[PDB]
């Protein structure tokens, strides 16, 4: 009904912005770099 | 005041750019010509990749 009386509701407008595009956002924050600084146990490891 | 360029972005746009009509063309020999027993070859070069 909102569509046949010409009413289109918009879903991301709200905090549109999102500044990846994978151009700001170098390689993987949570993951991939994230899995390598938690390598940092080896670190520690061989301090234990 | 340095300056750095945005990433080069890869190409997605897979040069599809024929006509509405047609994405590939077939070329097929004739129906009568249809084999139903033997050995048979064809060769087919190819002037471009």
């Amino acid at each position: 009904f909102l569509q046949i009386n010409g009413y289109a509701v918009s879903r991301g407008f709200k905090d549109l912005e999102l500044d990846t595009p994978s151009i700001e956002k170098r390689f993987a924050y949570s993951f991939l770099q994230q899995l390598i600084r938690y390598v940092d146990e080896a670190h520690q490891y061989i301090l234990e | 005041y340095n300056l750095e360029a945005p990433d080069q972005d890869h190409a997605a746009r897979a040069e599809v750019c024929s006509g509405t009509g047609e994405r590939f063309r077939i070329f097929r020999a004739e129906k009568t010509y249809a084999v139903k027993a033997g050995r048979w070859y064809f060769e087919f070069e190819t002037v471009t990749a």
